[PDB]
């Protein structure tokens, strides 16, 4: 009866930057939260470890999760390639929101984004399922390698990840 | 513009 806490250790060109901890709202979106949790432990044989943040736009968000093609076209869920939009109870209310990227209605795989600002235009379209619990300062340092068009100037990698609780 | 998609990214 406790929401999982997951962590990512971020590296910039192999150099360790720090740890970001996330609280996953398994009490509101159990199946989206579980997908993210299991991809962070790597327990199904595949996951986030070693993958990158392929698209970062300062003031907007940091996008990652494509562990198969590393460019925005791949990734899959623990349920098969894609799964449904569970619900839209939570909104993109400010910095630190963790939400799912997609290619339209009911197309969730493994790609996600961490909001750097309130992005109310994404409400009802992207499922919010967690928030940054510790290390928002590491996300702010990550944005500095992003650009208006999303290209990063440095390789931002998840060097390790797992579950803390 | 400022969207978050997987595959065809929009302006």
């Amino acid at each position: 009866m406790v929401n999982p806490t997951v962590f990512f250790d971020i590296a910039v060109d192999g150099e360790p930057l720090g740890r970001v901890s996330f609280e996953l709202f398994a009490d509101k979106v159990p199946k989206t939260a579980e997908n993210f949790r299991a991809l962070s432990t790597g327990e199904k044989g595949f996951g986030y470890k070693g993958s990158c943040f392929h698209r970062i736009i300062p003031g907007f968000m940091c996008q990652g999760g494509d562990f198969t093609r590393h460019n925005g076209t791949g990734g899959k869920s623990i349920y098969g390639e894609k799964f449904e939009d569970e619900n839209f109870i939570l909104k993109h209310t400010g910095p630190g929101i963790l939400s799912m990227a997609n290619a339209g209605p009911n197309t969730n795989g493994s790609q996600f984004f961490i909001c750097t600002a309130k992005t109310e235009w994404l409400d009802g379209k992207h499922v919010v399922f967690g928030k940054v619990k510790e290390g928002m300062n590491i996300v702010e340092a990550m944005e500095r390698f992003g650009s208006r068009n999303g290209k990063t100037s440095k390789k931002i990698t998840i060097a390790d990840c797992g579950q803390l609780e | 513009x400022l969207l978050v998609x997987a595959g065809l990214v929009l302006a």
